[PDB]
């Protein structure tokens, strides 16, 4: 959080402090392959180093959310999401169905089926389809009604 | 009335034409003819002006009567060259020390400015300057070295001549009270006496509390050994140059430097090192180990009065070899505008003399070169028949104009006065 | 402005730079339009001029015409896409007798090959106030492609081709240098003008370097943290050292003359005199590059790289008095063909100049097209006119609707061998009818305009000789941009 | 149906023809009186700064005022060319550019005859004007004895027609022997041109040596007998650093005091390093610190400081030396000498005259003289001067002028009409008469009958007699060679080259289209 | 339809969609028409136009209904099932084309054969048609997206001199010193697919550097011409010979390739680097010190063919591919917009 500076004194520490930055994070990486994971989800940021070793170990990123999804998302496949990247528990994974590029409309746009669930909602006018999400949600509180009392 | 503000008063010609308003192009011409007078002699900017006035007019009346300005252009530069040489005949040359006329010769171009009350005074104060000023070899002296300082006060009256240097600013008394420091010997310094940084970009880093009172230690030390090697060269008056660089003189310096009593004046500008150093006997110091009692002044007295309220700084008593000599005078005046007008009428006398140095002779005055040219000029063009004569005769009716204004301001005939006084001339000749 | 006697557009950006020229593309770049199809059209000329370079005027008056042929069968009840679409088909059918009825200049031996190309030149400058020398600035162009142009790969560059322009005496001392020209000086005013190659090398070799002569620093931000004073004088010591460090690897590595990128230091440049080695002070990236390639050298990162291998050869180097008054400039000349080749333009006027460069441009762009299809075809209006022909004949046997448009595409290309022969000094209908005519009674396809004057029409032995592309390109835009202009009707401005 | 945007001007064919003449005449018509010996000054002056000037050089007024007329500010910059191709010929080349174009319009309405066709046949007559022009050409040879005599008319020539035209002899030597003395090199920056306010205008002068606008290290002694220079671009007051970024991170204060005395000492070696060389003076294009100053008066080496790239240079030619940094090895670089240093007195201003020098390949004239615009007017009249010579060392062929010149000319393009036929034979004529137009002038500003006075000069120059020129004070045709009114070839053979080019740019105007301005 | 927008943005137009979005319409009711228009361009490419024909026909044929005192929710009560028939009808309707007598290929040829017609390529459909067809076919992954075989678009030149691309393509030269000494054709290339910035940090991350001793100088400066030695050599170790970066390629790292005889490009599109690698069949790596002869790429020709004098990179003629690049002339540059709409309304077809 405070300020990073990095005071290089030798040559020495050039060479040995890029190159080191190299196994770095792909000993961070390497921690999350070993524990057999096919599915980093990212709420935050993502470097172009340590995309390009996940890259190469056969793993699927999504970057994007923020904390609307985590949480949706969390309850869908069973995971529990850890903010020190050092913990990648067995214990405390996923396990999804099916994570493929679902085109629609045109729009590239990935998939988590198979709780939270999603309704597709298609049609026309956008400007309709907002009503009905209205109507949808007129019911869908009316179902958490029943339930309570 | 300055577009700026400022209020100016005064007779000097170049000086009037500069500070009004002049638009016509041609007309601007004229300022400039003026400033290249006073670039020449320093006096006659008047003279020069009304000349050009009266010849253009002459120029005007040869137009109507239809003549080819080339002709008129490079006629009336004929008309020139044979009245400069006319001139160069007609002067009596001057011992170029003697001042019985040498004084007379500033007694008359001071005799027209507000000034001329104490010409009496302001004129030999004037010549007795210049030839200190001058040479053997002569030359073209420069009056840069002649150094006129103004505060105001007073009266004109109490203008006066200094045996030695006058100068611009005063003893520091922030610290202690040194102000009048007898049987002196002045260092000059253009070093900084501060805490000082290396010309490259430096910072005292601090790791330990214990290397904290260490750091004042060397810092108290440092400033004393400059003022402890100033006292051992044994000098009793510092003077300091421009410190706009960075460091100055440092407050803790200057205390030592009060209790050591050692008189100070600091922020002293470039321009005026190269006067000091002559006019003090003393060589400029740059660094503290080139500081030495060898170069080191010797005067007299200093001593800073209290004048109007307002102080100036005295050196008087100079001893040593002057193998360059240099003067000061400390001008007074009642109101700022009398100061200025002051200045302007020494620097017009002290030029008349420096003209004196340039070509070594003097002619006589109050329009009568004016009025001989006038008369001699005509006889030539009677010679001279067809066109190239009415030019040089319109030419020589010109230059009359001169003695005309000079009784026009006077409230006299002009034209009794001239016909009378070139009458007088084609007998009594060069005089009249 | 159409042909060779065609007139100059004196057009003035609006703050107040003045521009006087032929290049119809140009012209129409210049003018302050608004009506959104005229806006088209400088579009459409400034098509053409990329794509080719020349015909840019002739490219309008053809799309106009045929706008003007649409017009009049408009206004007789006729359909415009129906109309759009029987220019098109009539279109296909001018450049299909064009391709079957083009000369070759790919069954030629080499010694007329180069002037088929100079005679392209001559055609595209004959029009334009170079004129005066087209003897001279066509064997420029002609000289530039050859020696640029990978052969089997057919392909020129205009970015190896530099375009200098300097301001003094008359448009005939243009010149074409087998190198480079700089702004530059020699760093040192002492260093010599003239640099001579030591006799036995046959090569002057060159320090192209990328470095500045100074003590080096890293690219990281950085600071000493000097406590020791012997230690500054370690520093200091270093500095005049890592000096003398770089004077020798340049002496030491054989070379009489130092080009360097960025600028020398003021020690560094004394050191340069004393060994005799004339340096240019901050030379340009591009400028580098086409030095480099001209020398036959190599670039140069740093002073450990530096070798007697990466040197660049030269047959003289002299700073030359470009103005009598203005200011140096450095010529580094061959003698031998080198890949890059400067174009040095020079006009008794700063409007003459920019001109004079826009002619060459022009006449090395006819020259380029040839060099990638090595066929011509005949101008003088020929070109148009057989097309005319070919489309007039077909017209009857096309039937129906069409009839009436390729009747029209045919009438309306009639106009650029009208308004050649109006603009020439001669009859239209008389030059036409008699063109047209000529071109039956005869099986000859190449008769056209003597618009200079001579007694023949025939642009063979006249030597008025055309690209083939150009013929081509400069029609089927005109038909396009006609197509999309008939096939709106329905018109949406907003306001400014 | 109105194509451009709004405030923009459409001047086509009929319209533009106009323009075109209209700006080109109006301007040519406007440096008319600058013409010629008997030839009259204009006076310039701005609506900015209160400035103004009272000039010749035809180039310097065209450049100055404003103007609208594209065709004109094309003559306007045909007359900068010239003033950097040949430095005269200012006023030559515009006239016989208007001339040609007023001589167009003639034929254009008059006639009725094709631009395109008078352009084809402005064409063979100039290669004709410039043919005949090289045959009568007089290129003087190794002897310089006959050369120099030459090179003082050239001059004597160019300067009659401005305020030097007076004082026409003494300046055509101050500048001959200027300009020989420079040696051959053709940059003009190696005589510094001094104008000081005061005196006679005869009062002017080329110094024996060189003047400098600059001062002595400060208490220094005042005049150096017997010199021996060096000449420098190192630093000095800014304290020479390697580069980079070299921090002093001193841990206590101790140190920075050494640190100080280190930088104090990098510079009493750098001058001691200098003190090596066996010197007397030091003269260096950067300042001198306050502390180097003294270093160099306490050893006697007098240093002047201030001095640019410019006076450097110029110190380099005049006393032999060389303009050294480094000074590491003082065996290699080759010091300068002259005879006296002493600082003079010009009306107010101190200057250091060196006097008496090695090699003279660099010098300076001071101007005098009464007005500000005097002084400006002699130095744009010399630089005129300075120029034709200075290209005459260059291009060393000789034309007579006087009218001479274009007269030849308008022999060798009439009798090419003889030859020609046609309509362009109509423009070829014109051509020639428009290089008529030319002594028109020159008489015209001197008030003969100019159309009696040119037609007594065309019958003895057809008729054989190709030296004859005009005698502009007599109002007779005189001999040119024997009158010596000499002119450079380089600098007619522009004025013909440079105008027929001017006339060929226009002439193919037909439509000016101007823009909305900014 | 000639449109000029409140910008001075001249558009030619026949896509409905994209008439009906260069009008601003303001009008809450009528927008939905450019809605409409819009889901259409969204799931099908054509029928932008219809779409909107029918909308308004229907809302006008249920106006003389609404003169006389009827309910519009009746109304509504019979055109949700008249939709619903009409889909009832064009499912019946609809024709399978591989159980009866068609071609492969003829089956997308005569489709798009019918989207050009009514547009400006109409005289032209024939070229087009066996071009964009084609076109979807390279395209083909087991299931497609057309954001890999992006349109690029060069001024000047007939509408038919347009070029398909078996590889890629840039609109896009850049010019550094070495990059004209350089080799601009190659036959069998292997083309590294890189990422990170080969100069001395030109926009990397920062550490300030601090040396007590002086020769850790020469050293530190000697340490970064170090640094970027291994990651060039650490290419020409690779096998490679063309260099293709999303970062940029300095002065200083062109010259080594420029000597070493090999092509290198930098600042590449960030589009076309994505649609190099699926055409080139390479791997985009953003390290060079990991780099094993598994991420390169081939072609049958490079060469920087120069089209509309503007300098174009084609790599070209890649056996399995699952990408291609259009690049596309016309006359205007609003000829270029209208083929461009034109061609997206026949590959979406397709
Ligand atoms: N010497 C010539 N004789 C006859 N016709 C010519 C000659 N030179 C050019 N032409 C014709 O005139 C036209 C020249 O037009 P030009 O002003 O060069 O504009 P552009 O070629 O760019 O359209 C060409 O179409 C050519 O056929
Ligand atoms: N003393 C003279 N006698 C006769 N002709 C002269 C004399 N001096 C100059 N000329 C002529 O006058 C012209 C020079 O006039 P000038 O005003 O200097 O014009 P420019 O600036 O164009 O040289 C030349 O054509 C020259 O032949
Ligand atoms: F009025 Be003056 F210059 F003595
Ligand atoms: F007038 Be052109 F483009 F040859
Ligand atoms: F009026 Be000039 F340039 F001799
Ligand atoms: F008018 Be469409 F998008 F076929
Ligand atoms: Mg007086
Ligand atoms: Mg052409
Ligand atoms: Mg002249
Ligand atoms: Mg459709």
């Amino acid at each position: 959080e405070t300020k990073g500076t990095v005071l290089l004194h030798n040559a020495q520490e050039m060479l040995d402090f890029s190159k080191g930055e190299e196994k770095q994070i792909d000993a961070m990486m390497k921690e999350i392959a070993d524990m057999g994971v096919e599915c980093i989800v990212a709420g935050a940021g993502v470097g172009e180093l340590a995309l390009h070793y996940l890259n190469r170990y056969g793993i699927l990123v999504l970057k994007v959310p923020s904390k609307f999804e985590l949480r949706r998302l969390c309850r869908v496949c069973g995971a529990t999401p850890l903010p020190r990247l050092g913990a990648p528990t067995p214990e405390e994974l996923g396990l999804v169905e099916t994570v493929k590029t679902m085109e629609i409309g045109g729009d590239r746009v990935t998939v988590f089926k198979q709780r939270t669930s999603t309704i597709i909602l298609r049609g026309a006018t956008q400007n309709n389809l907002d009503d009905i999400e209205r109507a949808i949600d007129d019911g869908v509180a009316a179902v958490k009604g029943l339930m309570k009392p | 009335k300055t577009s700026r503000g400022e209020i100016i008063i005064s007779n000097d010609g170049h000086t009037i034409l500069k500070q009004m308003a002049i638009l016509h192009p041609v007309a601007r011409m004229l300022v400039e003819v003026s400033a290249a007078q006073d670039s020449e002699a320093g006096d006659g900017t008047t003279s020069v002006v009304i000349l050009t006035g009266a010849l253009l007019g002459a120029a005007e009346r040869l137009l109507n009567k239809g003549i080819h300005p080339t002709i008129i252009a490079d006629s009336f530069q004929s008309a020139a060259k044979r009245s400069v040489d006319i001139l160069l005949e007609m002067c009596h040359k001057v011992s170029l020390s003697d001042r019985e006329q040498l004084v007379r010769a500033a007694s008359t171009s001071l005799s027209s400015k507000i000034v001329s009350q104490y010409s009496s005074f302001l004129a030999p104060l004037a010549v007795d300057s210049v030839l200190k000023i001058s040479d053997e070899n002569s030359k073209n002296v420069d009056l840069n070295d002649i150094r006129l300082v103004k505060k105001v006060g007073g009266t004109i009256d109490d203008t006066e001549m200094i045996d030695g240097v006058v100068l611009t600013q005063t003893a520091i008394k922030s610290a202690g009270g040194p102000t009048r420091k007898e049987k002196a010997k002045i260092g000059l310094i253009q070093f900084q006496i501060s805490p000082p940084k290396p010309d490259t970009e430096n910072n005292i880093i601090v790791n330990d509390y214990r290397q904290m009172d260490k750091i004042l230690k060397e810092e108290r030390a440092y400033l004393l050994n400059i003022c402890k090697k100033i006292k051992k060269a044994k000098c009793n008056v510092l003077l300091i140059q421009k410190s706009i660089l960075r460091d100055a003189v440092n407050d803790l310096a200057l205390h030592f430097l009060s209790k050591l009593n050692i008189m100070v004046v600091k922020d002293i500008e470039r321009e005026e090192i190269e006067f000091l150093s002559k006019g003090l006997g003393c060589k400029p110091i740059a660094d503290i180990e080139l500081f030495t009692e060898d170069r080191l002044d010797s005067a007299d007295l200093v001593e800073e009065i209290d004048s109007d309220g307002s102080k100036i700084v005295r050196v008087t008593g100079i001893r040593n070899n002057n193998a360059r000599p240099t003067v000061s005078v400390v001008i007074r005046g009642a109101n700022n505008m009398i100061i200025d007008e002051t200045e302007r009428s020494l620097h017009d006398a002290l030029c008349v003399i420096r003209c004196l140095v340039k070509e070594r002779g003097l002619i006589a005055g109050g329009g009568a070169p004016e009025i001989e040219i006038s008369r001699r000029l005509s006889k030539e063009a009677r010679s001279m028949e067809g066109v190239q004569a009415f030019i040089w005769q319109e030419f020589a009716s010109a230059l009359e104009v001169i003695p005309t204004t000079l009784a026009e301001n006077a409230g006299l005939n002009s034209i009794k006065v001239v016909t009378e006084l070139r009458s007088k001339h084609e007998n009594g000749e060069l005089n009249d | 402005s159409l042909g060779p006697r065609g007139l100059d557009k004196i057009l003035i950006s609006p703050d107040g730079e003045i521009t006087i020229t032929n290049d119809g593309a140009t012209i129409l770049s210049q003018m302050e339009l608004d009506n959104e199809i005229a806006k088209l059209l400088v579009q459409l000329s400034k098509s053409q001029d990329d794509e080719i370079g020349d015909g840019t005027t002739g490219v309008v008056v053809l799309a106009s015409a045929l706008l003007d042929q649409a017009l009049e069968l408009i206004q007789k009840g006729i359909h415009p896409i129906k109309i759009a679409n029987g220019f098109d088909e009539a279109a296909k059918l001018a450049i299909s007798k064009l391709e079957e009825t083009c000369d070759d200049i790919s069954a030629s031996n080499d010694e007329l090959f180069r002037d088929f190309l100079l005679r392209a030149a001559k055609t595209s400058l004959g029009s334009k106030i170079v004129s005066k020398d087209h003897d001279r600035f066509a064997e420029m162009a002609v000289e530039a492609v050859i020696n640029v142009m990978d052969k089997d790969r057919k392909d020129v560059d205009f970015d190896l081709i530099k375009m200098q322009g300097r301001v003094g005496g008359s448009i005939s001392d243009s010149k074409l240098i087998n190198g480079v020209i700089l702004d530059k000086d020699f760093s040192h005013p002492q260093m010599p003008k003239c640099v001579l190659p030591k006799e036995g090398s046959d090569g002057v070799k060159l320090a192209i370097l990328t470095c500045p002569f100074e003590p080096p620093k890293p690219k990281t931000k950085h600071k000493l943290d000097i406590s020791s004073v012997e230690e500054y004088q370690k520093l200091q010591t270093y500095e005049q050292d890592k000096f003398k460090e770089m004077i020798d690897d340049v002496k030491k590595a054989g070379a009489d003359v130092v080009i360097c990128q960025w600028g020398f230091d003021d020690e560094a440049n004394h050191l340069l005199l004393q060994n005799d080695l004339p340096a240019v002070r901050w030379v340009g990236g591009q400028e580098l590059e086409h030095i480099a390639i001209s020398t036959n050298g190599r670039i140069v990162p740093r002073f450990q790289d530096l070798s007697k291998d990466k040197l660049g050869t030269c047959s003289r180097i002299y700073e030359q008095e470009f103005g009598t008054t203005k200011d140096r400039m450095l010529i580094i000349e061959q003698s031998k063909e080198t890949k890059t080749v400067t174009c040095f333009v020079r006009g008794s006027n700063k409007m003459i100049v920019d001109e004079a460069e826009r002619a060459l441009h022009d006449s090395l762009c006819v020259v380029r097209n040839l060099v990638k299809d090595s066929r011509v075809v005949y101008g003088g209006g020929a070109a148009e006119v057989t097309m005319s022909l070919a489309v007039s004949e077909e017209a009857d046997k096309q039937r129906g609707i069409d009839q009436y448009a390729f009747r029209g595409f045919a009438q309306a290309l009639d106009t650029i061998p009208m308004t050649l022969a109006e603009n020439s000094g001669l009859d239209p209908i008389g030059t036409l009818s008699t063109l047209k005519s000529k071109q039956l009674k005869e099986k000859i396809s190449n008769i056209g305009v003597d618009c200079l004057g001579y007694g023949s029409n025939d642009m063979k032995e006249l030597f008025v000789v055309d690209p083939f592309i150009g013929k081509k390109q400069q029609i089927l835009l005109a038909t396009q941009l006609c197509r999309m202009i008939l096939k709106i009707d329905n018109v949406i401005i907003s306001g400014k | 149906v109105q194509i451009f945007g709004d405030q923009v001007t459409e001047e086509r064919a009929e319209n533009a023809r106009l323009s075109a003449f209209v700006g080109a005449i109006a301007v040519g018509d406007l440096v008319k009186s600058t013409l010629g010996p008997k030839g009259m000054d204009k006076l310039l002056q701005s609506a900015s700064s209160n400035t103004c000037m009272v000039t010749n050089d035809g180039a310097t007024i065209l450049k100055s005022i404003p103007l609208d007329n594209p065709a004109a500010k094309v003559l306007v910059n045909i007359s900068k060319v010239q003033d950097d191709e040949v430095g005269d010929g200012t006023t030559s080349v515009t006239v016989l550019s208007a001339e040609l174009l007023r001589e167009a319009e003639k034929l254009i309405d008059q006639s009725k005859i094709h631009p395109q066709t008078i352009i084809e046949g402005y064409r063979l007559a100039s290669a004709a004007a410039l043919d005949a022009l090289t045959k009568a050409a007089v290129d003087n040879s190794h002897d310089k004895t006959m050369f120099r005599e030459d090179l003082i008319h050239i001059a004597k020539t160019t300067l009659s027609s401005k305020i030097l035209s007076q004082d026409k002899d003494h300046f055509a030597e101050l500048a001959t022997n200027a300009i020989l003395r420079l040696k051959g090199s053709t940059n003009l920056e190696h005589i510094q041109i001094i104008k000081i306010l005061g005196g006679k205008l005869s009062d002017s002068f080329l110094d024996e040596g060189f003047i400098l606008a600059k001062k002595f290290g400060n208490n220094q002694p005042k005049r150096i007998e017997n010199a021996k220079i060096l000449i420098a671009n190192t630093t000095l007051d800014t304290d020479k650093v390697k580069i980079f970024g070299t921090k002093f991170k001193v841990d206590s204060t101790a140190k920075l005091a050494q640190l100080e005395k280190a930088e104090r000492e990098k510079m009493k070696n750098k001058i001691a390093k200098i003190s090596k060389f066996g010197i007397n003076t030091f003269i260096n294009r950067q300042l001198i610190y306050d502390y180097p100053e003294q270093l160099f008066t306490d050893l006697g080496i007098n240093s002047i400081e201030h001095a640019d790239f410019e006076g450097v240079e110029r110190l380099a030619l005049v006393t032999g030396g060389e303009v050294v940094s480094t000074f590491d090895e003082p065996s290699k670089c080759k010091l300068g000498e002259c005879d006296v240093i002493e600082e003079i007195m010009l009306g107010e201003q101190p200057f250091l005259k060196f006097s008496g020098c090695k090699a003279g390949e660099a010098c300076t004239i001071v101007l005098r003289g009464a007005t500000d615009q005097t002084l400006d007017e002699a130095e744009r009249s010399l630089h005129d001067a300075l120029s034709v010579l200075s290209q005459t060392t260059k291009e060393t062929r000789t034309v007579l002028g006087g009218g001479c010149a274009e007269m030849v000319m308008s022999k060798a393009v009439d009798t090419e009409a003889q030859n020609i036929d046609g309509k362009k034979s109509l423009a070829v004529e014109a051509f020639a008469r428009a290089l008529r137009q030319l002594p028109t002038i020159l008489a015209d500003n001197a008030g003969f009958d100019s159309s009696e006075l040119v037609s007594k000069l065309r019958s003895s120059i057809y008729n054989g007699i190709s030296t004859s020129g005009l005698d502009l004070n007599n109002g007779t045709i005189a001999d040119m060679r024997q009158l010596g009114i000499v002119e450079s070839y380089k600098l007619k053979r522009a004025v013909v080259s440079s105008a027929s080019e001017a006339a060929e740019v226009l002439l193919r105007v037909d439509n000016i289209i101007r823009a909305r301005p900014r | 339809i000639l449109i000029v927008t409140s910008n001075q943005k001249t558009t030619i137009s026949n896509d409905g969609a994209t008439i009906l979005k260069l009008l601003d319409v303001v009008h809450p009711a009528a927008k939905t028409l450019v809605d409409i228009s819009r889901a259409q361009d969204a799931e099908v490419g054509d029928g932008t136009t219809s779409v909107t024909i029918l909308a308004g026909e229907l809302m006008k044929e249920a106006k003389p209904f609404l003169e006389e005192g009827i309910s519009s929710h009746l109304i509504m009560k019979g055109y949700r099932k008249a939709v619903s028939l009409a889909v009832e009808k064009i499912n019946e309707l609809a024709v399978d084309i591989t159980s009866e007598k068609s071609s492969g290929r003829e089956l997308l040829e005569r489709c798009a054969r019918t989207a050009m017609s009514s547009k400006l390529i109409h005289n032209n459909a024939d070229f087009f048609v066996k071009m964009c067809v084609d076109a979807v076919l390279s395209l083909d992954r087991n299931d497609l997206d057309d954001k890999l075989i992006g349109i690029k678009k060069i001024p000047g030149g007939a509408m038919e001199e347009s070029l398909f691309i078996n590889g890629v393509a840039f609109k896009k030269t850049f010019s550094y010193a070495g990059f004209e000494q350089q080799p601009k054709k190659f036959n069998n290339p292997k083309i590294l697919s890189l990422n990170v910035e080969l100069e001395l940090k030109a926009e990397k991350d920062n550490a300030e550097v601090r040396v007590e001793h002086v020769e850790d100088y020469q050293a530190i400066v000697d340490a970064e011409w170090q640094l970027i030695f291994e990651k060039l050599r650490q290419v020409e170790e690779t096998g490679a010979n063309i260099v293709l970066s999303k970062l940029p390629i300095g002065d200083l790292a062109t010259q080594f390739f420029a000597d070493r005889n090999i092509f290198c490009a930098g600042r590449v599109s960030a589009d076309d680097m994505n649609r190099v690698i699926q055409a080139v069949g390479g791997s985009i790596q953003s390290t060079t010190s990991d780099i094993k002869p598994e991420h390169l790429g081939t072609c049958a020709l490079f060469e920087e063919m120069q089209i509309g004098s503007e300098r174009y990179n084609l790599f070209q003629g890649c056996p399995q591919a699952k990408t291609c690049t259009l690049l596309l002339r016309g006359g205007a540059e609003q000829v270029i917009a209208e083929v461009e709409r034109s061609l997206h309304d026949a590959i979406m077809i397709v």
